[PDB]
């Protein structure tokens, strides 16, 4: 599960703005009714958004995407 | 009908809105358009001519979408099932008997005179003495030894009142047997049967407070 | 001793202190010292507004705490308007810009 | 939400504005019971409510006359959190001499006035007199 | 049964203390008024301050339970605030 | 008023009230447990600004309020032992109970 | 503040204010009465002294005190020194969410995860608790929870069993050097009621096991959860900030 | 007027010697030195204000009345935290002497009986006025062994109990949908979707006027003596 | 403004 945080810090070089990625995330998934996209194993949203991290289909681009795309869908599904 | 409307309004009002404030009070909060639904011989702007009326008198008014009378409009509405009541429905506007309740038994006047003969013996004046819920009342004058009056109900049981009475009072009449009743205030109740040797004793230990 | 939630004080809104009274930690300068050793951002600011001195701020923490939210809304600590009111009780004038 | 902090003297006319009244006598509590008095150092009618929206006398605790002054005293009857943010104040009937511009060391008066220490004291303890503008 | 009754009772109470609108509860006859003109019924009949007496005293305590409970869910963040201070 | 050492108290459990005597004071021997109570204290006290269960029971059900809180002397958290002796102390002018 | 008995309570500056509204009331009758200039010219004195008295109680030549012979506490050393408002309340805090205690080994554990006792994790995560007792649906209302925690049933410890399952603490010693003293780990609930530690970290607290105790913190929002696994966690962290030298060297 | 006025400043500059003699009886009283002077000045002015040299007699003792006055009126009225009345200070001042003479007469100690005896009040103010003969305690005392904490740190708050987008949103969320199933088969207002909250606060305005509005047809009823079937009849 | 507040003034500093 989470011993270490280092994948996360391999794929994005910063390591301050992890805590902002992994906090959109986790609090999207949380609060926000979405579901994760790496499979389950019982844990807390923590974990999951940095494992998330460490698969590297997250990050603040593909965030900013998708939030972009979701209001997209508000005010094109407005109509 | 409306007669009793437009009567009971004193004639400020015409049939279409009162049939249309039969409509209104009829179920409350109700839509316009289901005015207009039930009048379809009125125009739209007829019932809300009418409806002009009513807000204009300001008898009827909104609840955003509501609708409804106010109490007044009610006043007159109950007026009109009154004066109804009064032509047309006679006998259901009747009354049933009705009770009394209590009648002062012979024995209570025997011990009223006994009694007013053992306070006016023993020097106790009274403030009045009255029939009160068909029960008698010897009232002291003052409030002397934290006693307001000395009562008789018709159940069988005189009774002793005081306001702050001394405990030493209430241990002298419970030695004739007597219950009590304190208050949160000093109220103190005082129960005996009604009888002439409870006369005496009650008269006979109130004498040498 | 542990606490969750205890008695707080009179002229500043914090826990008390020790064990007899029901009394929290005293989490010192050096310690804040130690956070921005770090770059422990949030949990300095939730460390000394929310789980001590703003009253709205705890209140909005608990209840979304209770509500399986976890989310801050931190303000203003009280003491800083304790500070406030009583060096503007000299002849200094202090303010708020906008 | 805010910027900078501004700092500065203060005017009177300022901590005027700060106030919200007067107190005038040196009473503090009611002895028999507990309340407030009239315009001591704790008052309703100049810091607010002591009570939970209770007024002084008693008569507008009423939710229907909850924010309007009373009749008897004239509480207006609001939140227990506004006796934390009320100043107050008190008119000196003489000229005060703020003791942090006199003895910071450096003197702020001393050297805005090209003065010794010495002789300013002499001149607010009332034991040596000054000149103003003696002219011709 | 009549605990349905009672359930409507309490919760035309819950909406009617909750909107700031007091004075209309402590008061029992205007109350019993208001129940009425908004059309509670108990066995096909409005309201009488006996038959309230009644439906009130004819009442089991599990249920008296439940419905004091069911009154608590909607004061909840009163009581949260409430307790947060009282955890000694 | 005054406070009082009575045993009555509201709102507490017939377990807690099992232990004392019918004075408020708990027996010479007792074994005790963290959140027990020793001597049952109670404080007068009005305006209370009530909660809104009281408001539903004073209003609905025929129940008056209580102008009166707890301040019993209750265990510390965390002990556990013997009561293995009580004394007491009365004013003078003061009517004792029966234990004193 | 009326305290327990019949003692009141007020702060020193209820009576300085006092005083120096006193003597300026009674210089406004003595100018009412047209008093000699010593009378006036004294009371200015005394009521210029009752200023700076009260603004700063001390650099006056002697500070007056109001009983038991010890000076009074002004405006002035409110502010000022470790018992001012700046090195006492506003810079360093108590702090809720907390507690203390005193340490020991247990050398069976891995070095992110720390024992902890479990009364201790039953008292501070009582609003977690009380969230997942409110959405599990096994209690309805809030008291009846609090009833429920108290009364000790069996099912709530399964509930701190996920609650703490990868929920962070923070773990200080109080003379804070540098800034390994504070740090991260997860929890394992155990019996007793001592902390237990892992042995290669008594050289990063300089912690020896004669009783030292150490006081504990949980991180409350979802960033300081975040900032607490990312760097306030004991596996981040096996260098010195002070040389490339590790210090987890075993001792 | 201004001939009499310096004679007087010359009399008072006479006998401010007078004041400070008599001013060291009232040191450690609860006031100051110059509490007790000018005060005393004072006296010598509402002294010289009333004095008649044709008694023949010396300045002092027609002084020393006034100077008790002023200063016995000024610890009267500002020495204690709270401003006691004079009236139950001399009362005390009895039960300090009384409680001297009877303490070393009676040798062991006094009991409020005795005082019951000594004094011919009825014991019940005997224990008030011991109640009332204290003096507050400064948060800044410190606590025992000098530890640095103050009783400020330990005195509690207590009153923390029963306390506007949020404020219609917990509304929505204070409804247990009980209360909106029955605010709409009774009251007709709807909780249906994600409306604007203008549209929620609205529509509470709604409900509170619709309540009223249902009360003041409310209480209108309690006129008529009569049944309701007369009043269905026109329903 | 060192940890996450760095980059936070970084926007609040850049909007304005
Ligand atoms: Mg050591
Ligand atoms: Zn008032």
């Amino acid at each position: 599960a989470r011993v270490t945080v280092q994948d996360a810090v391999e794929k994005i070089g910063n390591r301050f703005d992890l805590v902002l990625v992994a906090a959109r995330r986790a609090r999207q998934m949380q609060v926000g009714g979405k579901d994760p996209l790496v499979p389950e194993e019982n844990d807390k949203t923590t974990v999951i958004a940095l494992r998330e991290i460490e698969e590297g289909l997250i990050n603040n681009q593909i965030l900013d995407v998708r939030e972009r795309q979701e209001q997209q869908e508000q005010e094109a599904a407005e109509l | 009908k409306v007669t009793y409307i437009i009567k009971a309004s004193n004639d400020v009002l015409n049939e279409k809105t009162a049939t249309i404030l039969i409509t209104i009070a009829k179920k409350d909060f109700i839509t316009a358009a289901e005015v207009r639904e039930v009048h379809p011989d009125l125009g739209n702007a007829v019932v809300n001519s009418n409806i002009g009326v009513l807000i204009k008198k300001g008898l009827v008014e909104k609840s955003g979408d509501g609708l409804i009378i106010t109490g007044e409009a009610q006043d007159i509405i109950s007026n009109a099932a009154t004066l109804y009541a009064q032509e047309n429905a006679p006998e259901l506007l009747k009354k049933r008997a009705t009770r009394k309740a209590r009648e002062i038994t012979s024995d209570m006047e025997e011990d009223k005179d006994l009694m007013l003969k053992l306070l006016d013996k023993n020097g106790f004046v009274l403030k009045k003495v009255e029939i009160y819920r068909s029960n008698y009342l010897a009232i002291l004058e003052k409030r002397t030894n934290g006693i307001r009056n000395f009562e008789i109900n018709n159940n069988g049981n005189m009774r002793i009142f005081g306001y702050k009475m001394m405990e030493h009072h209430i241990q002298k009449f419970t030695d004739i047997g007597m219950s009590c009743k304190i208050a949160k205030n000093g109220n103190v109740y005082l129960d005996i049967k009604r009888s002439a040797e409870n006369i005496e004793a009650v008269i006979t230990v109130a004498s040498e407070l | 001793h542990a606490r969750s939630t205890g008695s707080y004080s009179l002229v500043t809104q914090q826990p008390l202190g020790g064990k007899a009274q029901f009394g929290g930690q005293r989490f010192g300068e050096m310690e804040v010292w130690a956070l921005e050793a770090y770059g422990a951002a949030y949990t300095l600011q939730e460390m000394l507004t929310v789980k001590s001195d703003d009253v709205n701020g705890r209140t909005k923490m608990y209840k979304n705490i209770v509500d399986g939210n976890h989310q801050m809304e931190p303000g203003m600590p009280e003491s800083f308007n304790v500070l406030l009111k009583e060096i503007r009780s000299l002849g200094i004038n202090i303010e708020l810009e906008d | 939400e805010f910027d900078a902090i501004k700092i500065a003297l203060a005017s009177p006319d300022m901590i005027r504005s700060w106030s919200f009244g007067e107190v005038k006598k040196p009473e503090t509590i009611n002895y028999r019971t507990f309340k407030p008095e009239r315009d001591g150092l704790f008052c309703a009618r100049i810091f607010g409510p002591v009570k939970d929206y209770e007024c002084l006398c008693g008569k507008y605790k009423r939710l229907k006359h909850r924010g309007v002054i009373c009749e008897k005293c004239g509480v207006e009857v609001t939140q227990t959190k506004v006796r934390r943010e009320r100043m107050g104040h008190i008119e000196l009937a003489s000229p005060t001499a703020h003791i942090w511009f006199l003895k910071s060391l450096p003197s702020r008066i001393g050297l805005l006035l090209d003065m010794p220490l010495r002789d300013i004291e002499r001149v607010l303890y009332f034991e040596s007199y000054v000149v103003i503008e003696g002219g011709m | 049964k009549n605990i349905d009754t009672v359930r409507e009772i309490i919760t035309v109470a819950s909406i009617l203390i909750k909107f700031s609108r007091e004075d209309i509860v402590e008061n029992r006859a205007n109350f019993i008024a208001f129940l009425n003109e908004i059309g509670v019924t108990h066995e096909g009949r409005k309201l009488n301050q006996n038959s309230f007496r009644k439906i009130v005293s004819e009442l089991t305590q599990e249920d008296k339970k439940t419905l004091i409970d069911e009154f608590n869910e909607g004061f909840e963040g009163v009581y949260r605030y409430l307790e947060m201070y009282t955890n000694k | 008023g005054p406070e009082e050492i009575t045993a009555d108290i509201p709102n507490v459990g017939e377990a807690a009230l099992s232990k004392l005597d019918e004075s408020g004071i708990v027996y010479i021997g007792a074994e005790v447990t963290g959140g027990d109570i020793l001597v049952g204290k109670v404080t007068p006290k009005g305006e209370t600004q009530l909660t809104p269960e009281e408001k539903l029971l004073r209003a609905i059900f025929g129940e008056k309020a209580s102008d009166v809180k707890d301040s019993s002397l209750r265990v510390p958290n965390g002990v556990s032992g013997t009561v293995i002796d009580v004394q007491v102390f009365t004013r003078d002018g003061v009517e004792k109970d029966k234990r004193a | 503040v009326p305290l327990d008995g019949g003692r009141f309570a007020t702060s020193d500056l209820n009576d300085l204010y006092r005083r120096v509204i006193n003597r300026n009331n009674r210089l406004k009758r003595l100018l009412d009465l047209a008093a000699p200039d010593i009378i006036v010219r004294n009371e200015k004195r005394m009521l210029q002294e009752a200023v700076d008295a009260l603004l700063d109680n001390g650099r006056r030549g002697r500070a007056i005190t109001g009983s038991n012979k010890r000076p009074l506490k002004s405006l002035a050393d409110m502010i000022k020194g470790k018992q001012g408002r700046f090195r006492q309340n506003l810079l360093g805090k108590r702090v809720d969410y907390s507690g203390r205690s005193v340490i020991t080994v247990g050398p069976y554990l891995r070095l992110h995860q720390c024992g902890l006792p479990k009364k201790m994790a039953l008292e501070l995560f009582k609003p977690f608790i009380y969230g997942k007792l409110e959405l599990r649906g096994l209690a309805t209302t809030i008291k009846a929870a609090k009833k429920m925690v108290e009364r000790e049933e069996a099912v709530v410890w399964d509930i701190l069993d996920e609650v703490i399952r990868e929920h962070p603490v923070l773990l200080n010693r109080a003379p804070t050097l540098h800034r390994l003293g504070i740090q991260a780990f997860e929890p394992v609930l155990i019996e007793g009621k001592a902390i237990q530690l892992h042995p290669l970290v008594c050289a990063a607290y300089n912690a020896d096991f004669d009783g030292d105790q150490m006081a504990v913190h949980v991180p409350l929002t979802l960033e300081a959860q975040l900032e607490a696994r990312a760097l306030m966690m004991s596996t981040n962290n096996i260098l010195s900030p002070a040389n490339g030298e590790p210090i987890i060297v075993p001792s | 007027e201004a001939k009499a006025r310096r004679a007087k400043k010359e009399m008072v500059e006479a006998n401010l010697r007078l004041v400070i003699s008599i001013a060291k009886k009232y040191t450690n009283r609860g006031l100051q030195f110059l509490d007790l002077i000018q005060e005393g000045n004072i006296g010598l002015m509402k002294a010289v204000d009333k004095f008649e040299y044709r008694r023949g007699y010396k300045f002092s003792t027609y002084a020393t009345w006034w100077i008790r006055q002023a200063i016995t009126r000024s610890i009267a009225d500002q020495a204690r935290t709270i401003r006691i009345p004079v009236h139950m200070i001399e009362t005390i001042n009895k039960l300090n002497r009384i409680s001297r003479q009877m303490l070393q007469e009676m040798g062991r100690e006094p009991t409020p009986e005795e005082l019951a005896e000594r004094m011919l009040m009825p014991e019940d103010k005997i224990r008030k006025v011991l109640k009332i003969a204290k003096e507050p305690i400064s948060m800044e005392t410190p606590i025992g062994d000098d530890e640095d904490s103050h009783l400020g740190d330990f005195i509690e708050d207590t009153t923390l109990e029963l306390p506007l987008r949020a404020a219609t949103h917990d509304v929505l969320a204070g409804l247990t949908a009980r209360e909106a199933k029955v605010l709409r088969m009774r009251f007709g207002i709807d909780m249906n979707t994600d409306y604007t909250l203008e549209e929620v606060g609205k529509q509470f305005d709604v409900t509170r006027e619709r309540i009223r509005q249902i009360e003041a047809k409310a209480l209108r009823k309690l006129r008529h003596p009569s049944r309701s079937e007369v009043l269905r009849s026109f329903l | 403004p060192a940890g996450t507040g760095y980059a936070y003034h970084q926007d609040r500093m850049r909007r304005r």
